[PDB]
RNA sequence: GUGAGGGGAGUGAAAUAGAUCCUGAAACCGCAUGCAUACAAGCAGUGGGAGCACCUUCGUGGUGUGACUGCGUACCUUUUG
RNA sequence: GCUAAAACUAUGUGCCGAAGCUGCGGAUGUAUACUUUGUAUACGUGGUAGGGGAGCGUUCUGUAAGCCGAUGAAGGUGUGU
């Protein structure tokens, strides 16, 4: 079993036991997110390709926290013209663990 | 008051020499050469953050094009098909799916034909 | 457990005596000593005083055995350099150095 | 006539490494025993038998 | 991190075999160029070689349309003063077949040291036979 | 070589405080280990990325290196540029 | 490299294609309402010569006959954050 979910305007595709990182939720640390907007659901032969999505699908994941990326440095320079700035960055992520897959 | 330059002078040099860790030469020696050096890179890395998109993208369609003709379609006709079928997955999916598991994009394949039909 | 011995001051290049250093780095005593009898380079007689040196303090201050020796390490570095005036033509000077160098031995079994 | 740029250290170790040494041909002296330069006269005056020196 | 390039000690080469009678010299080897790259596999990856082995035979039988037996004309440029040398598509196919399809196919390939390995696994033979039979070719329609 | 210089022993809290001797930065010059490098053309990086070596909580981990690949003609001043 | 084109004329159906637009996350300027709020909404945030606003570090004086320090200050050299 694998399936296609959607979350922070971006699309995954997991399995059971997968740890990822998608954009900031709301929600907090030790609770359950479900999404019931699956697009696609196999296991093996059975193959179900959601029109927009497929009726009565379910995953279900558990929040384990939130944290930030990285620094990313920004530089701008215009040679000749006198003209230099700079700006760091650490984008915010939240992280998820894939308990159930059902079809 | 009056003031010395050393050590913050030292701490600004040596920050810049850290940044400028494995270049060639006078690149990674010299203040100068190393101070030019490092703008660069950082221009270079804005430009890229950007490139990296459209390079990414570019490579799933090649993939997905290759799919689409294993299964008798072109890439330009399984796009619209899938459109007029309503399926929303996308470039980056088919192209793991195109990669990792035949069947599933035969099956994607066979919906978009239909459609098209 | 390697015994040191070392010759600061040399009035040579290091350029120039790290041409006879890596001649004998890494052989055996005896044969690094016919190398160097037999060389006709400067550096030979200033490279077998000092590994004259680190054999003797190997053999007196450590009680080693003179057989079973080689050339573990040896590398030379730069010393302390003398200025001098050399006039040339038509009221010109220009500056002359005399380099120096320090020359380190190391024997072990 | 100069350059005009300064050389690398990378270039200029290239043109030295043709600057090694090497070893002369050493002999060991059958009448006498002693290491000695190939087809010379011993520093003690034995050359094949013969000596020079009273 | 989830795109994955393909592993060269992965890859699968295969061996084909293709007859260049009566067929149109860029039309062949536009193909050519393709399977040689991987561009037809869903592993493709570009800075690796994933391509396939193409043999071609009769090589001395592909055409051309037009004038250009006679017209079309190759240069080469001997680096001393003077040194350009010049020849047309009918001699060159009767005296050297395989440079022609040199030429044609390193045209479309990429320049650069991966497009140097990706030249080597094409074969071209004037006549008939090619000496690689251990390798059990398969007969390609292109 | 009754030289210069060093290795032991000894003094001292400390001798890499040993005489132009507190601390001992950078340019510059060596030795050692790991990886890459002798069919390939350019401001030397940047976005990808295989392999190898060591460490390791054995990992979707850390450190070093970087085959192959897309893009890419330094800085300041003065100028319509 | 291309000739019932991979050329030219006309028509049609798809697709590619930018830092433009949309999606998700974050920061900031001005204004209107919450009738303190730091909160919501709306419109903005390429820039030379210039104008305006807000800050970081360095040396010295008071606070300081205070607080830290041989169970190790300043300085130097790594690592993490």
């Amino acid at each position: 079993m694998y399936a296609v979910i959607q979350s922070g305007g971006k699309q995954h595709r997991v399995v059971e036991g997968e740890t990822l990182k998608v954009e900031l939720l709301k929600a907090e640390s030790g609770a359950t997110i479900t999404f019931d907007d699956v697009l696609m659901v196999v296991n093996g032969d059975n193959i179900q390709i959601g029109a927009p999505v497929v009726a009565g699908a379910k995953v279900t994941a558990e929040v384990i926290g939130h944290g930030r990326h990285d620094k990313i440095r920004i530089i701008k320079m215009r040679r000749r013209k006198h003209y230099r700035k700079q700006q760091g960055h650490r984008q915010w992520f939240t992280e998820l663990k894939i308990t159930g897959i059902s079809g | 008051a009056r003031v010395k330059r050393g050590v913050v002078a030292h701490r600004r040099h040596k920050k810049i020499l850290a940044r400028a860790k494995g270049y060639y030469g006078a690149r990674s020696r010299v203040y100068r050469v190393a101070f030019q050096a490092v703008i660069k890179a950082g221009q270079y890395a804005y430009r890229d953050r950007r490139q990296k998109k459209r390079q990414f993208r570019a490579l799933w369609i090649a993939r997905i094009n290759a799919g689409a003709r294993q299964n008798g379609l072109s890439y330009s006709r399984m796009i619209d098909g899938l459109k007029k079928a309503q399926v929303i997955i996308d470039r980056r999916v088919l192209a793991d799916i195109a990669m990792h598991d035949a069947v599933a994009f035969a099956a994607l394949a066979e919906k978009a034909k239909g459609a098209l039909a | 457990m390697e015994v040191t011995a070392k010759l600061r001051g040399a009035a040579i290049s290091a350029q120039k005596a790290r041409l006879v250093a890596d001649l004998i780095r890494g052989k055996s005593v005896a044969h690094a000593l016919n190398i160097l009898n037999f060389s006709n380079k400067k550096a030979a007689v200033l490279v077998k005083k000092a590994l004259e040196s680190a054999i003797a303090n190997a053999e007196h201050n450590n009680s080693l055995d003179v057989d079973d020796l080689k050339v573990s390490t040896i590398y030379v570095d730069e010393g302390m350099s003398l200025k001098r005036i050399m006039p040339r033509a038509k009221g010109r000077a220009d500056r002359i150095t005399k380099r120096t160098c320090h020359i380190t031995v190391k024997v072990g079994v | 006539a100069v350059q005009q740029n300064r050389k690398s250290r990378s270039r200029r170790d290239m043109r030295r490494s043709h600057d090694a040494l090497t070893e002369n041909a050493l002999t060991v002296d059958q009448a006498t025993g002693e290491t000695h330069r190939r087809h010379h006269v011993t520093k003690d005056g034995f050359y094949r038998g013969r000596q020079l020196f009273a | 991190m989830k795109t994955l390039s393909a592993k060269p000690a992965e890859v699968q080469h295969d061996w084909f075999v293709v007859d260049a009678t009566g067929k149109t010299l860029g039309r062949l080897a536009t193909e050519i160029a393709r399977r040689l790259r991987g561009k037809h596999k869903t592993s493709y990856t570009p800075h690796v070689d994933t391509g396939d082995y193409i043999i071609v035979i009769n090589a001395e039988q592909v055409q051309v349309t037009g004038n250009k037996a006679l017209d079309k004309k190759y240069y080469r440029h001997t680096e001393f003063p003077g040194g350009l040398k010049e020849t047309n598509f009918e001699k060159l196919v009767a005296h050297k077949p395989e440079e022609i399809f040199e030429r044609a196919v390193k045209g479309m390939l990429p320049k650069g040291p991966l497009g140097y390995a990706m030249i080597k696994k094409m074969k071209v033979y004037a006549g008939s036979e090619h000496p690689h039979a251990a390798q059990q070719p398969q007969v390609l329609d292109i």
